[PDB]
């Protein structure tokens, strides 16, 4: 590619020259040939035609179709002139109910945004370019391919480029691995790899020092973070599991409707009836089948489940995020800045021949390691009097570990490590007076300063020097131990060699300390000194400890891997670090266990070659991304399956989500946990994208479903249960709300086949459906677990549905057949203690609804005139609308649980339950005597022992479900346990 | 599955039968509270409806003299109707009782028990029905532009009206007026034939005591007769009953009344 051709071949290849540039006429000829250096937003979908696609999603197409023969009923009912008026009434309230249930969908739908919005503070907004031998300051968007820029320290590189000329150059390239460290610039071809090649500049990121020249070689779009953009914003666009479980149940219900209403209009067009009764039977038919508020229930629980997370600073931004943490079985997660706390501390020392661990935690205030006081002493010396490093003013109430520093890194880290330790480091280091100071320079690999100790009794100069630990040791000829010096040896000298090489074996930068007291005879109070390594010596010095860094954990991190692993959910780390750093993070964090091998580990465990090893030995992966490169989606595939403990370094923002595509291909719900603006494809590919809050970038927050607004990793455990929960809890609501349908169905298969007057209208049961059970469908989502629901493994997302064979089973043939049949004995009561016995009523429809007949006589001879025909038929209706709320109570109660039973649950303990069943007793009141005082809708007042008919029903009902999951819980794993589970 | 399905099955014809059962039984248990003498609650059907023959259709009556098709159907309800008021039809003196031909108080025939066996039933004789018996002019006042309707209290188990306090003590008055003073004037003069040359029900007709203690019982009947109804114009009449016990609503127009709207064409 562009990075290795020569200066030479560059001006060839685009047309162009370093020392004059283009020219301002091909300048534009490029800009009109490629185009502005600008990312082209995405296109959004506008927002009505989204809200009015949810007119016609769900149950909306069936409610359509029934308001739509509502009309074509009412017209033909007004052909033939019948006051009737209540097919329009019907109709309008269908109508709303669709427009109600589209507006609850438009509110739960995942919210669009443009990531590209996020790619805003880093592009920069001007350029200097050279053109026509003459520098001047243009806007960034009119920068073409070939063209010859300037950048500066603390600057953003306006647009892709290869450097030519290079002093000093170091970059930021967080954006493409998400490290901030930074990375030094060349005019050189180092690697094959464009993204780690050390003479290319990328756009929108941040030239921390220096100066460079480059050409441009792309633009725009075509750019890198363009290509990030543009791959973040195409993907992502799928349905989440609660999505696909909720489709799936409303195609079950409705391919039940629809059966149901072609077989009974197929035969009662059969059985001499005419086109009326025939396509109200149809809209009764849509009417009873479709469960008309349980999606609006599903969209409110989700809300509350949403309000509920977000007091514990866990901000959910698309409602069905809620229930994916939960079915989720591999978590795919970043390592800096997710997993640590992305800030280099001090992790280990090395003095007394001794290795000491130190604290790393983000809220911390002493140092617990053996202090010895001997070489201790003079070590804190060393890390304190040895920085350059100072806290920025305003902080000073402000946590050591989260105060703002100027300076390095490793600087950063002794700097909070001495402050840690000590309190007073500025103070310190004021008594101690710098006279010399040799900066840190990459050539030098160390940092000299002479100082004049505190010690009026000696008052002496004391040269303290940090830097590589082979650099200071070959500078080094004493060593201290215990306080007390002690010449150099192979003793000595290879014990510093393991140290070494335990510290940078787990992924840490080692730092050695070294100092020398210089005598008062040669060297006297003024002995003003050279700064030119000449007035000072250089050598001999007394080396005392070394130190490594390392980005360390957070606190709960480690804890939440573990409990996310227990409860059988597979991690993966997935980081643009490198693998030495990457595996001692996971190893930390838990993601790699610690009898668990690598097959390099065997391999130098072994002294063989890595061949030899069984690659079925080894439980733990390492891939890199050039491992990954040039790997085959079946091997992807194989590598997954064989491994449970697997580590991605060295990855791409692409490499990220060819993982993640890679872990969906095995049916696997995948999370993502990251913080960066690499982060961002795999955030949108993901079934759910959870960023962090105070570390997160705005590209990772604005890609994610989820945002931890504390960067607490514990959130996760939480979230997963919480998600457990909720689709446990959505079965006992469907169910629920299934239950009823055939209790509403049943009465109109009756009235058509055995003519008997209409039980119930289909008014009435609309006001079961909206107004009785809402309350009660939305209190099953209170319910608390059964067993231990964090002891279990992930659903598997094709074997485990939400509604399944046995719960639309249990639910139809089981409860709402016993409900229809309590109903059933209501409306018998009703009718024969005013004169109707059930014989009667068979084959009695057609007289009892003629207008006409005002002396039809009962089974005692009475003479009944139409509008007490009417009136008996409301009062009918009335007692089955009661009984089937009575029934549903005893359907809520045992409804709440699905194994245990009401006494080792608790019947009191879920407050909304009887919040719930008041709503229901207090609605049908209102609906019986407001309604039936003046008779409206098919209401009449009831007699008292019309509200108590059909309790023995609903004790059976209870009845029957206890006994149903006693046996259940009896014999597990039976023929009664497999067959009538659900 | 094998030999799972008759396991499966096994259980559902079982449960099935089981609920069958325990519906069964319920309406057994409800069915025991039932009398089949007299019903639990009248509250629908103790104020009487007032009810005509012919059965008709929309309430209107709408005939051509000239054409004897056009009201042959209203002729044939009537005698439909009336063909169990023959004379031969209550010739049994085992089951009909011949009870005054003047109006008298309810006669009581016991208690509704099973006891005492089947009550006795006055007869109600076609002549009192009068130019709408059948008798002499076959077509019911038809035929010559002047109809007749019968005027029926619908039935009610124990049920004994109360005419209202003052005349005839013994007689549930009805009277047939013009709806709006439209018809009022053009209806023309209204002929009542009753039991006795009263216009209403006779009191000894009541209580009814049921299809099972009563069969054969005949309610008393009124025929009202129009003979100057002005032709080619519909004519709205109010039929209307009056007593203590009976009483009218809005939302039941056949409630102690009913509405029957009669044009006569040329
Ligand atoms: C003539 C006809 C006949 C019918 C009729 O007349 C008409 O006659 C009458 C006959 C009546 C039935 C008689 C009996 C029952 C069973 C009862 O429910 C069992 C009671 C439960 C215990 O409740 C505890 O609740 C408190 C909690 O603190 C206790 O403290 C307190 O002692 C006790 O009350 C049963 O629980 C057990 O469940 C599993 C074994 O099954 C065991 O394992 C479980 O636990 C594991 C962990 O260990 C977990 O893995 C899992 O959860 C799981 O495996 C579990 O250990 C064990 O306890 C529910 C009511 C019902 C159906 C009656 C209804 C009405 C009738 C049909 C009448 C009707 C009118
Ligand atoms: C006295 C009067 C008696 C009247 C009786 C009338 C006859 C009714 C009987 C129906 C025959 C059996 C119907 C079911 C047959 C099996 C279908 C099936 O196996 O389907 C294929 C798969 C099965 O996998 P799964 O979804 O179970 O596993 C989910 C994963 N897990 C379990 C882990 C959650 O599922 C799918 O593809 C989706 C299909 C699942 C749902 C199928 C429909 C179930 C509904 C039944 C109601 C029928 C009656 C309606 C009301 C009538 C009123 C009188
Ligand atoms: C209102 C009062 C209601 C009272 C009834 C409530 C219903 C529930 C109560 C009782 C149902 C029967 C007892 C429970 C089921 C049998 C339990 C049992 O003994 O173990 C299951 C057996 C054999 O299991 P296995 O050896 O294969 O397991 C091996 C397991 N491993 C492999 C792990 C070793 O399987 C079998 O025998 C299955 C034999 C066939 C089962 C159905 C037969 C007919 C049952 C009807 C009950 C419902 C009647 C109607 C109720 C109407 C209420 C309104
Ligand atoms: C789920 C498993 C199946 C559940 C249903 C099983 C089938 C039940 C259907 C018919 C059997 C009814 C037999 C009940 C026992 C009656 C025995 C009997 O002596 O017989 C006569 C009775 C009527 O006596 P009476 O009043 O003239 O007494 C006169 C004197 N007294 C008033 C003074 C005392 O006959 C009567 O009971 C009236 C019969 C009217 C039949 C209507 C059928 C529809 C009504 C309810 C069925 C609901 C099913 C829901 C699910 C359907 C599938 C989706
Ligand atoms: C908001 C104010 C009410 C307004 C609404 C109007 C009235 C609503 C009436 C609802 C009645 C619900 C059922 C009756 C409840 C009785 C109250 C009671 O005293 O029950 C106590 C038991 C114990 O319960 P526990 O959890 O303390 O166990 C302790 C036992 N140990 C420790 C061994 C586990 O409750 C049980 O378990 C047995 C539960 C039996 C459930 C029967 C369901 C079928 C009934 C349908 C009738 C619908 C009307
Ligand atoms: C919690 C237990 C529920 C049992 C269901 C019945 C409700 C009983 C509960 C009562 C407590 C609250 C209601 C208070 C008023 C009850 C008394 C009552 O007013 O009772 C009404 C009817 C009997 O009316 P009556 O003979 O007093 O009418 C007198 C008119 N006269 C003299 C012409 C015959 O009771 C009936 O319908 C009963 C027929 C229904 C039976 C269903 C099958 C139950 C079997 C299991
Ligand atoms: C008594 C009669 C009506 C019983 C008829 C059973 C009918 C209504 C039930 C039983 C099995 C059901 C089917 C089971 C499987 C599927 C596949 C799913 O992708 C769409 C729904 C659909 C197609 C269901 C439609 C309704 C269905 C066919
Ligand atoms: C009229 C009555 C007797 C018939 C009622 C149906 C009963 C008897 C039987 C007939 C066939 C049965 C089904 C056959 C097979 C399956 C598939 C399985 O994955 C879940 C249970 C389920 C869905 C059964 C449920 C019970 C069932 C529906
Ligand atoms: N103050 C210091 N800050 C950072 N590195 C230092 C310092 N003093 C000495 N060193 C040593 O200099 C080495 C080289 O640093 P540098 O050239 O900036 O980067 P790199 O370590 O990536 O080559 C470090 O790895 C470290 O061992
Ligand atoms: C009606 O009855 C009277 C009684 O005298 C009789 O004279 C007259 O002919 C009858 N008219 C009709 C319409 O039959
Ligand atoms: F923070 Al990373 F890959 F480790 F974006
Ligand atoms: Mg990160
Ligand atoms: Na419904
Ligand atoms: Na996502």
């Amino acid at each position: 590619d562009d990075h290795r051709l020569s200066n030479t071949e560059l001006e060839q290849k685009y047309g162009t020259n370093i020392i004059q540039g283009l020219s301002s006429v091909r300048a534009t000829e490029l800009l009109a040939r490629d185009g502005p250096n600008t990312l082209t937003p995405p296109k959004q979908t506008p927002e009505i035609i989204k809200f009015l696609k949810q007119m016609v999603g769900g149950f909306s197409i069936l409610l359509w179709i029934g308001a739509a023969l509502c009309w074509i009923a009412f017209v033909i009912q007004y052909v033939n002139n019948s006051a009737s008026l209540d097919n329009v009434y019907l109709g309008a309230i269908l109508v709303l109910v669709v427009i109600l249930t589209g507006i609850f969908a438009y509110y739960q739908e995942a919210k669009s945004t443009n990531i590209m919005a996020s790619f805003s503070k880093m592009i920069p907004q001007q350029a200097l370019v050279i053109r026509d031998a003459e520098k001047k300051v243009i806007s960034a968007e009119q920068l073409v391919v070939g063209d010859v820029v300037e950048i500066k320290g603390g600057d953003q590189i306006p647009a892709d480029i290869r450097l030519v000329f290079s002093q000093g150059c170091k970059v930021d390239n967080s954006s493409l691995t998400g490290e901030s460290e930074p990375q030094a610039r060349s005019t050189e071809f180092t690697h094959e790899n464009p993204l780690e090649t050390k003479n290319i500049g990328f756009y929108s990121t941040t030239c921390l020092e220096g100066t460079a020249t480059g050409i441009v070689i792309n633009t725009g779009d075509r750019t890198i973070i363009g290509r990030i953009a543009s791959l973040a914003s195409g993907v992502g666009s799928e349905k989440t599991p609660i999505a696909i479980e909720i489709e799936h149940f409303v195609h079950i219900v409705a391919g039940v409707a629809v059966s149901i209403g072609i077989i009974f209009f197929i035969t009662a067009v059969c059985m001499k009836y005419y086109v009326l009764d025939a396509i109200i039977f149809l809209i009764s038919i849509i009417v009873a089948n479709v469960p008309e508020g349980l999606l609006a229930t599903v969209t409110v629980t989700l809300s509350l489940t949403a309000k509920r997370m977000a007091k514990k600073n866990c901000l959910v931004k698309n409602l069905e995020a809620v229930e994916t943490l939960g079915s989720t079985s591999i978590i795919c997660s970043d390592k800096t800045g997710t997993l640590t706390q992305n800030r280099m501390t001090v992790a280990h020392l090395w003095f007394d021949n001794q290795i000491f661990v130190a604290d790393t935690s983000e809220n911390q205030t002493k140092q617990a390691f053996d202090q010895s006081s001997g070489t201790w002493a003079s070590l804190s010396k060393i890390i304190t009097l040895c920085n350059r490093a100072e806290f920025r003013p305003g902080q000073e109430s402000v946590p050591i570990m989260k105060r703002t520093v100027v300076g390095d890194a490793s600087e950063t880290a002794l700097l909070k490590f001495s402050e840690v330790i000590l309190g007073d480091v500025m103070g310190i280091r004021k008594r101690n007076h710098k006279v010399a100071e040799i900066p840190f320079n990459s050539t030098n690999k160390f940092q000299l300063s002479i100082h004049e100790t505190e010690d009026p009794n000696n008052k002496r100069f004391l040269v303290v020097m940090k830097g590589a630990p082979e650099r200071i040791l070959e500078k080094c000829s004493t060593i201290m131990i215990n306080g007390q010096e002690q010449p150099l040896d192979k003793s000595s000298a290879d014990s510093f060699h393991t140290a070494y090489m335990e510290l940078g074996g787990l992924g840490e930068r080692v730092l050695g300390f070294c100092h020398l007291y210089l005598p008062a005879e040669q060297f006297p109070q003024s002995y003003i000194f050279d700064v030119d390594s000449v007035n000072f010596p250089t050598s001999n010095f007394c080396f005392v400890g070394l130190l490594s860094m390392i980005d360390p954990p957070r606190s709960t991190v480690p804890d939440a891997v573990s409990k996310c692993r227990s409860a059988g959910i597979k991690v993966i780390m997935v980081t643009g670090d490198h693998p030495i750093t990457a595996k001692a993070i996971a190893k930390s964090v838990g993601i790699i266990s610690a009898n668990n091998e690598t097959v390099e580990d065997i391999a130098k465990r072994r002294n063989i070659a890595v061949e030899q090893v069984n690659k079925r030995e080894a439980k733990a992966a390492v891939v890199t991304g050039m491992e990954l490169k040039d790997m085959t989606p079946e091997q992807l595939d194989e590598l997954l399956t064989n491994y449970q403990e697997i580590v991605f370094a060295r990855t791409s923002p692409q490499q990220k989500l060819i993982i993640v595509e890679g872990c969906q291909r095995q049916d696997a719900i995948v999370a993502v946990t990251g913080d960066g603006v690499n982060d961002s494809p795999a955030l949108k590919k993901a079934d759910i994208g959870i960023a962090m809050g105070i570390a997160g970038s705005d590209a990772a927050k604005n890609a994610a479903d989820m945002v931890l607004l504390d960067d607490n990793f514990a959130s996760i455990v939480t979230g997963v249960e919480e998600g457990r929960l909720i689709f446990d809890n959505l079965k006992k609501t469907i169910a629920y709300t299934l239950t009823k349908n055939i209790a509403e169905l049943c009465p109109f298969l009756i009235y058509i086949v055995a003519g008997l007057p209409l039980p119930i209208g289909t008014i009435t049961i609309l006001f079961i459906d909206l107004g009785t059970d809402i309350i009660p469908s939305i209190a099953l989502a209170y319910e608390k677990a059964e067993s231990d629901i964090m002891n279990r493994k992930p659903r598997h997302k094709k074997k485990d549905r939400l509604v399944n064979t046995q719960l639309a089973i249990y639910s139809y043939l089981h409860i709402g057949l016993m409900q229809a049949l309590g109903g059933f004995l209501v409306y018998f009561t009703v009718y024969a203690q005013q004169g109707f016995w059930p014989t009667s009523l068979i084959n009695l429809r057609v007289a009892w609804e003629t207008d006409d007949i005002n002396d039809l006589e009962d089974s005692y001879g009475q003479e009944w005139t139409r509008y007490q025909r009417k009136y008996l038929e409301w009062t009918g209706s009335t007692a089955f609308f009661v009984a089937i709320m009575i029934q549903q109570i005893a359907d809520l109660i045992i409804r709440k649980t699905r194994r245990n039973s009401i006494f080792q649950q608790g019947l009191f303990r879920n407050k909304v339950i009887w919040v719930g069943i008041a709503s229901q007793v207090i609605v049908a009141l209102i609906l019986s005597y407001g309604l039936g005082s003046v008779p409206a809708l098919s209401f009449t007042m009831l007699r008292v022992q019309y509200w108590f008919v059909a309790v023995p029903h609903a004790i059976l009902i209870w009845v029957y479900d206890e006994m149903r999951k006693l046996f259940i819980r009896l014999y597990p794993g039976s023929w009664w346990d497999k067959n009538m589970y659900y | 599955t094998g030999g799972s399905w008759f396991k499966i099955l096994l259980f559902y014809v079982i449960f099935y039968g089981c609920l069958a059962g325990i519906f069964i039984g319920t309406i057994q248990v409800m069915l025991l509270t039932i009398s089949e003498l007299k019903p639990t609650y009248q509250d629908r059907v103790a104020p009487p409806g007032l009810t005509q023959i012919p059965q008709i259709q929309k309430t209107e009556i709408s005939f051509r003299p000239n054409d004897p098709k056009s009201y042959e159907a209203y002729v044939l309800n009537i005698i439909r109707f009336l063909e169990k008021y023959k004379d031969s039809a209550q010739k049994d003196d085992m089951i009909f009782e011949d009870c005054g031909s003047m109006p008298s108080e309810p006669k009581e025939r016991g208690e509704f028990n099973h006891e005492r066996g089947e009550r006795k039933v006055c007869r109600f004789k076609l002549d009192w029905l009068g130019n709408c018996s059948g008798l002499n002019d076959e077509s019911y006042g038809y035929k010559e532009g002047k109809p007749c309707i019968i005027i029926k209290l619908n039935r009610v188990l124990g049920f004994k009206p109360k005419p209202p306090k003052n005349y005839n003590p013994n007689v549930l008055p009805v009277q047939c007026t013009g709806k709006r003073d439209e018809d009022k004037d053009k209806v023309g003069n209204i002929e009542y034939f009753g039991m006795g040359g009263f216009y209403g029900f006779p009191l000894q007709y009541y209580p009814y005591y049921g299809k099972l203690l009563q069969p054969k019982y005949l309610q008393p009947l009124l025929a009202v007769q129009f003979t100057n109804l002005t032709l080619d114009t519909e004519i709205r009449i109010e039929c209307k009953a009056y007593g203590e016990n009976i009483g009218y609503s809005e939302k039941d127009r056949f409630q102690g009344r009913f509405d029957v709207k009669i044009e006569v064409k040329s």
